[PDB]
């Protein structure tokens, strides 16, 4: 069974370096060309690099030319992508993909490529520092009632890095909950919000608490959403 | 600086069936193999005895360009020391083969809705082919013990089978055009060199 | 650089429909074309690899055709696990390039959003910043337009929105638009309004509040 296992991603500041590896098993590694393909968050696929089985031929996308270097140790059945001079735009999930038969003697089945992909590893280039979010209430009111049901929520603002996990009532409340995708603010910090629609008739009796956890900073906040204090 | 007419061989209008494989003698010209190797057009370009990366730094006496058409999955058989219908009954390379095998997909040209029967391959033969042997016999193969009397039926088979080349087939069953470059080396002046 | 143009960019269809995605190459790429499927948060999975050759283990409803410059991926009968994003890839010449992608969404009846607006919390104001949140809840299709108006002055470049994935139960979207001001600029003004225009609305819906009032 063909298997590719990547490792080596992480957080690194701009100008930094990082070396991804992709361990292969279940096929003659030294006989096929190998590929690196990255995907920025919420965007499309982008091809990064190819190396031949012999290690003699290497080709790169222009956007990473001269900065990244693809290589391979066939004795260890491992592919490497050395990323220097890292820019914030290089933030992506990096996948290792099996290419076509490309030997020391030539190529065989140039159509059969990208049949097998690695699980991918995340590379986050940013000049931010690990910061925990502030959890503010989005409180329900008459401005947030809409025909028997009212909406309330939590604003999880200014954190780094991803991710943050958000539950409601320690998991007791799940119906009609929407925890939005994090947006990357111009400050370099992330921000999301989690809202839920409930029966407005129960705003005085039922307690609503959002549970926010940001492990990278050691931040846990349980915030109670008090209805309109007026 | 006479260039080798590889366009006659590769860019040819019609290719031969594998059993009746065609051969082009190539001499007294300058061959740029590098252009072909880096052409992004051929699906296969594997060499044996030579290294394709810088093989146009070499000279030979003659160059034989064999051309034919097979099924995609049969391209693996065009190699030294191979078994299978094509390597046994159609086109055999020698164990000491020195040359290159080039194949490219020709589904757009050699397919036809419902089957193109222009291309055939030998399915039965009494013995395996010797290297570089061409057998175009259409003799009724006698599989059994009673003679066939030139008529086919029970244990009497027509030796050629037709590819049913439909563009809807998988890749393994699509038509591939193949050129085998063999490098002949005699005790004579070497007439086919590269750009240097 | 060979440029791959996918059409359409997005597409909604019901289960059972025949779905056709097109991929055009700016130059000739012969048959070095592959089609991949990507579910959210997962790895690209190959569906077709030689412009027309199906991948082993892929249901026969998927099919690929074309060559030269135009190619087509086709699903004969849609299926629940077929709602994903599909990419075409040429691997003919360096650099290999993907298409822009095609997201295949679930089709439902038009639904207008419930609009709500949330003023800044007193705590955040105490922090020195203010964020006003506008929520559009459970609408379809996803196309909606949000405009922020502070004292009837249209705001630009100080808000960000994000939308949820299509909901698992009712296949409706939810969008949040967050407008960010300094506490200073927040206290300079009175009326904060969020104006939503959506296909499901005959006239734009404005939800607003006045700073420090109930
Ligand atoms: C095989 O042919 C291609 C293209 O040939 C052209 O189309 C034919 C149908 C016919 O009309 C020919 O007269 C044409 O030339 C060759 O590719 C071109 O090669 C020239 C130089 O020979 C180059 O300047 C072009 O950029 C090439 N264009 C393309 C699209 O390939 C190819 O070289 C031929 N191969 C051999 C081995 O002769």
């Amino acid at each position: 069974e063909v298997q590719l296992l990547e490792s080596g991603g992480g957080l690194v500041q701009p100008g930094g370096s990082l070396r991804l590896s992709c361990a292969a098993s279940g096929f003659t590694f030294s006989s096929y060309a190998m590929n690196w393909v990255r995907q920025a968050p919420g965007k499309g696929l982008e091809w990064v690099s190819v190396i031949s089985g012999s290690g003699g031929s290497t080709y790169y996308a222009d956007s990473v030319r001269g900065r990244f270097t693809i290589s391979r140790d066939n004795s260890k059945n491992t592919l490497y992508l050395q990323m220097n001079s890292l820019r914030a735009e290089d933030t992506a999930v990096y996948c290792c993909a099996k290419g076509y038969y490309y030997d020391s003697s030539g190529y065989y089945f140039r159509e059969d490529a990208f049949d097998i992909w690695g699980q991918g590893t995340l590379v986050t280039v940013s000049s931010a520092s690990t910061k925990g979010p502030s959890v503010f209430p989005l409180a329900p009111s008459s401005k947030s009632t809409s025909g028997g049901t009212a909406a309330l929520g939590c604003l999880v603002k200014d954190y780094f890095p991803e991710p943050v996990t958000v539950s409601w009532n320690s998991g007791a409340l799940t119906s009609g909950v929407h925890t939005f995708p994090a947006v990357l603010q111009s400050s370099g910090l992330y921000s999301l919000s989690s809202v839920v629609t409930v029966p407005s008739s129960s705003l005085g009796t039922q307690t609503y608490i959002c549970n926010v956890n940001h492990k990278p900073s050691n931040t846990k906040v349980d915030k109670k959403v008090e209805p309109k204090s007026c | 600086t006479n260039l080798c007419p590889f366009g006659e061989v590769f860019n040819a209008t019609r290719f031969a069936s594998v059993y009746a494989w065609n051969r082009k003698r190539i001499s007294n010209c300058v061959a740029d193999y590098s252009v072909l190797y880096n052409s992004a057009s051929f699906s296969t370009f594997k060499c044996y005895g030579v290294s394709p990366t810088k093989l146009n730094d070499l000279c030979f006496t003659n160059v034989y360009a064999d051309s034919f058409v097979i099924r995609g999955d049969e391209v693996r058989q065009i190699a030294p020391g191979q078994t299978g219908k094509i390597a046994d009954y159609n086109y055999k390379l020698p164990d000491d083969f020195t040359g290159c095998v080039i194949a490219w997909n020709s589904n757009n040209l050699d397919s036809k809705v419902g089957g193109n029967y222009n291309y055939l391959y030998r399915l039965f033969r009494k013995s395996n082919l010797k290297p570089f042997e061409r057998d175009i016999s259409t003799e009724i193969y006698q599989a059994g013990s009673t003679p066939c009397n030139g008529v086919e039926g029970f244990n009497c088979y027509f030796p050629l089978q037709s590819y049913g080349f439909q563009p809807t087939n998988g890749v393994g069953y699509q038509p591939y055009r193949v050129v085998v470059l063999s490098f002949e080396l005699l005790h004579a002046p070497a007439t086919v060199c590269g750009p240097k | 650089d060979i440029q791959m143009t996918q059409s359409p960019s997005a597409m909604s269809a019901s289960v059972g429909d025949r779905v056709t995605i097109t991929c055009r190459a700016s130059q000739g790429i012969s048959n070095y074309l592959a089609w991949f499927q990507q579910k959210p948060g997962k790895v690209p999975k190959r569906l077709i690899y030689a412009a027309s050759s199906l991948q082993s283990g892929v249901p026969s409803r998927f099919s690929g055709s074309g060559s030269g410059t135009e190619f087509t991926l086709t699903i004969s009968s849609l299926q629940p696990e077929d709602f994903a994003t599909y990419y075409c890839l040429q691997h003919n010449s360096y650099p290999y390039t993907f298409g822009q992608g095609t997201k295949l969404e679930i089709k439902r009846t038009v639904a207008a959003p419930s609009v709500f607006i949330f003023p800044p919390s007193d705590e955040q104001l105490k922090s020195g910043t203010a964020s006003v949140v506008c929520l559009l809840n459970n609408f379809y299709p996803r196309e909606a337009k949000v405009q922020w108006k502070v004292d009837n002055a249209l705001q630009s470049g100080n808000s960000q929105e994000s939308v949820t994935e299509q909901d698992s139960k009712d296949s409706t979207y939810s969008l949040s638009s967050t407008l960010t001001l300094s506490k200073a600029d927040y206290e300079k003004h009175k009326v904060y309004a969020c104006e939503v225009t959506h296909q499901g609305l005959s006239s734009p819906v404005t939800k607003s509040f006045n700073r420090g009032e109930c």
